[PDB]
């Protein structure tokens, strides 16, 4: 099983940008998706997260980018779509998806390379 | 005080067959058929595949006058025939083993 | 202009279940092609809200 | 919410090491432990607070529940030497801690 | 069957959305809903590992044939839909049988779970029926968390609870 | 395998006419025999769907050669008998497991009857261990309606029961 | 799956060299382990009946000339399809025969359990790992009564009603 | 499934008729057949039943018809019988053949179109 | 022994109905209803006293234990009209109530 | 279904003679071999007993024949071993070869025809 | 140690013949009962000291626990003259009775 990352480079300040993990496999429906990103001197951070179609809780956002980031989801492209509007010079960092399975309470041990 | 256990629900509208019953609603489920195409003949691997649009394969193999456009064909990924391909040995006769050179050539690249 | 790994008479397939119901004749690597309708393998509880 | 206490340390070779989580509120057992080297994807070695993840060794110890968990490192190697963090997964906006860095 | 998902506990819960399997509880400082974490992990490492399994397990064009081959392009025809069938009828059954496996599983899960639950309390609570225990004493966060985690203290809590059964 | 149809319960009723599964009792007003309708009926549709599933799934002459077709001849027989093993070694190996599930199923049902019923009584009753109980309360006709309908009221006879326990 | 073998019986016993499920005894004239032999001749004689029933449930080649290609990958077709089925086959039920037979085992062992469990009543205390201890003396007489299925209830009735 | 009742008619008084219900399906030993009819003019009656081969009681036959009526019961051909004797003016009405699967408390919900 | 009330009735689109049945004897719950249409074969309603066929619109209900049953139709509809039954399948000579007719 | 002996014959005073038992089928393994002899004129005696690989107690011996005799097992060939060594005329008999299942506690009911 | 009561025994056809084994210990159920003919292979009649083998006509019976065991014949036939041995299955070395010859 693997995620890869795509849609990610160069964005002028008050710009956007729309990230993509995609999953391999037929068990995407499966998954619980965050979106985590490390700052050049920085620690690890939790930015979003989309939960499965069918739950009550869809999406979850961290204080610091609620209102500017959206997640999404599209299973019959088995991807998860991280768009980011009014980036600033705080968001350069290498963005990673990482995926739980049914559950946020269940195991993140699945990572993207990262972009 | 109490302590009652308990399962999940969720509102998932899936569906799955079992031998004793059917139309059983769950809350998670794969989906292992694929009934979706995107009604396009298109390139393997990124090789294109070859065309042969009115002709047949006796057409393309022998030259017919109709198949100019097929005479500049290097590699494949596979042949494509259409149903109305009429155009095939112009002058009347029998191709002797031509079904045999049709699988010999669906194995040339 | 494509770039599929699978191909049908009546159309390309970009999928990695293991059957289908699209075309018996292939070119690739294909899912198995069965007559079903429906192929639905069951995870979680059945649900009872 | 979470903090995590050394935030560096500097250890030799075959010394036991340890470095701690202490939450805001209790996350019942819901603390999972990271490993990352400079540049690579997070890698988890520590769920539940207590379970090994498959083919981690098992000089991983997690131990803690409530607001105070711990990660032991015993005989520690030349592989162990990378970046630790703690993730929470029980609150609405999850979040991992600030980073311990282990050092030589 | 174990008759428990249907059974003895007669509905899902919406607000447990933590895991498949778990507790609600009522105190005299809150309510609220907790999974068990353990039995969901494992129950989805198998679900897991059943999924790659069935996937695993299975890991072509047509000829040409003139009208003096009648016979062996029936022959051919013949394989053909020999294999279609036969493909297809394992399909059908393997997915009938494990879909049954799977929830029988599940069922499990629950009854043992209700099982582990009562062999703790013993005396000390009385089953109500419906996947409920009502405790004889003062069950506070810590008596509740010592009964999820599987710590609990009979001798403890013996005597309040002797002294109001 | 759930211990109750040669388990606990060591023997079947002919007496029992109107159920696969049910009850039997001995008041001060009689004896008799009375089936529990509700899972008899359940359990017979699911049996009809199971047998219909079976059915469901299921569902030619020679060619002939000459002396220099021996290859093709070979050929069309191991098409055949390959065909025919197959088909065999399914129908045999469906109808083996698919009467274990449904043994299965009925000790399940047997068991899940007996739980129930158990589960009401509580400590009104006394176990006498070959698949009755031993009321310690005297009550009629109306107690065992309400105890095979699931109405059973123990606090009405749980004073009664105590002396006599 | 019935939650006695990595359930609330947490480990096998290596030193129960009788039979498949048992019994371990400790009282005053001695400790000791003694296995069930019914049940376990019953689960050996089904297992064996299931081995038996998967074994009895279960050609060289051709050549063509050049201008033969079509039956010869006819042919090939042949062989490679029995060969895929009859592979699937295999796999297929070995993996069910051996949930099959563990769930069998966990079930024995389960109703072992149980068995006991609806003898000795309230006379003796349910630990939770599998083991009763006893609210009277229960020499060894006591403990072949309960493996035989012959425990006397009434015997012992008031001398663990005062210890309890 | 269905059940296809043949072999009506007109007969003179005193005289016999048998009539038969056909199944279609391969579960009809586990049918317990049932006989009703309906007069002009009055409701459903039931006349008699026949139950499955293992069982301990094998005919009822309701007192109106008791010793004119016979039911049988043909598994091989699939088929149930009713043998009708010393017909009468007030036996002229449509007879109609249910079956309930096993016990005679289960549901009676196949019923012939009549004859 | 089935003694079915009223003969007949004659209600109004979207009114509540109640057709009553009442037992000799103490018959437990074995009491199913059929709505039977001119010519037609009866079709199954309510079994077990209380429980629904499937493919019958939950305007019909059922209710009763011993020897007093009810079924009630909330919402009568231009399709109801029709002649109700009702059967025991509790006493080896099994048998049909008199009929109630519907208008 | 059957187990066969061989490797008896004549030999003298002082000697040594290895006896084979070979099992047909495919569960071997499984099974506790054991010989029995019975002295012309004298009754059966019990006199070795190979366990299963993966046991504790390998093998047993009776005291008559303790140090002089040693079983042995193959599993790869089907077969068990009885060697005898120090062969004396009391040891002229017939020797029988019977199985057990997985314990020594089951039914010892095959039998092999004897040598 | 096992000891064979009778060891010879002269009984008419249609007659009860009973056999008797003891032990010097305690056999829980652990007692099987063999019928020899001469120059053949042995066959077990009972096992677990109550158990009817397969195939066997039930004229043969088994009883007892401990250190008392009966084998008893019900309705004599011809074909049962034969030897009959007991072998006890619960020590480490296992035997067998010395042997009761079945005679007219």
């Amino acid at each position: 099983e693997k995620l890869v990352e795509s849609g990610g480079g160069l964005v002028q300040p008050g710009g956007s940008l729309r990230l993509s993990c995609v999953g391999s496999g037929i068990t995407f429906s499966s998954y619980v998706v965050s979106w985590v990103r490390q700052a050049p001197g920085k620690g690890l951070e939790w930015l979003a997260g989309v939960n499965t179609v069918s739950s009550i809780s869809r999406t979850d956002y961290a204080d610091s980018v609620k209102g500017r980031f959206t997640i999404s989801r599209d299973d019959s492209q088995n991807t998860a779509y991280l768009q980011m509007n009014a980036l600033r010079t705080e968001d350069t960092a290498r963005y990673y998806c990482a995926r739980s399975l049914y559950f946020y309470s269940m195991r993140m041990d699945l990572w993207g390379p990262g972009v | 005080d109490t302590l009652c256990i308990g399962y999940h629900a969720n509102n998932s509208t899936d569906t799955v067959d079992t031998v004793l019953e059917k139309n059983v609603t769950v809350t998670h489920s794969v989906n292992l058929l694929e009934d979706k195409h995107n009604g396009k003949l298109c390139k393997l691997r990124g090789v294109a595949p070859l065309h042969l649009g009115k002709c047949n394969i006796a057409g393309w193999i022998l030259g017919n006058p109709e198949c100019e456009s097929l005479s500049t064909a290097r590699s494949w990924s596979y042949i494509v025939e259409t149903s109305n391909s009429d155009n095939g040995t112009c002058y009347p006769g029998d191709f002797i083993n031509y079904e045999e050179l049709r699988e010999q050539l669906s194995s040339v690249s | 202009d494509c770039n599929t790994t699978c191909q049908t008479p009546e159309g390309a397939i970009n999928t990695s279940l293991p059957f289908q119901n699209v075309h018996p004749i292939t070119i690739g690597k294909c899912p198995k092609y069965v007559k079903s309708t429906k192929l639905r393998l069951a995870t979680g509880l059945r649900n009872v809200p | 919410q979470l903090t995590q206490s050394p935030a560096s340390l500097a250890a030799s070779l075959g010394d036991t090491v340890s470095i701690t989580c202490r939450a805001s509120q209790s996350i019942s057992s819901s603390l999972a432990w990271y490993q990352q080297q400079p540049g690579k994807a997070p890698k988890l070695l520590i769920y539940a607070a207590s379970s090994l993840q498959s083919g981690v060794p098992s000089r991983f110890k997690g131990s803690g529940s409530g607001t105070d968990f711990t990660l032991t490192i015993s005989g520690l190697q030349a592989e162990d030497v990378a970046s630790y963090y703690c993730l929470q997964q029980n609150s609405a906006p999850y979040g991992f801690g600030a980073g311990t860095k282990l050092e030589l | 069957l174990f008759g428990a998902i249907a059974g003895f506990i007669e509905g899902g819960w919406t607000g447990m959305v933590d895991g498949w399997y778990g507790y609600h509880h009522q105190n005299e400082q809150g309510s609220g809903y907790a999974a068990d974490l353990k039995s969901t992990q494992n129950a989805i490492d198998k679900i897991t590992n059943k999924v790659n399994s069935v996937i695993e397990k299975m890991n072509a064009v047509g000829k040409e044939f003139n009208h003096l081959e009648k016979r062996i392009e029936n022959l051919n025809k013949k394989v053909d839909d020999g294999f279609l069938d036969i493909w297809t009828y394992n399909a059908e059954l393997l997915v009938l049988l494990e879909n049954e496996r799977t929830l029988d599983y599940h069922d499990s899960n629950v009854k043992n779970l209700y099982e582990k639950v009562r062999n703790q309390l013993k005396n000390n609570a009385k089953e109500i029926g419906n996947g409920c225990f009502e405790f004889y004493h003062k069950c506070d966060n810590t008596c509740m968390e010592s009964v999820k985690n599987g710590t609990y203290d009979y001798p403890k809590y013996s005597e309040e609870a002797k002294l109001n059964r």
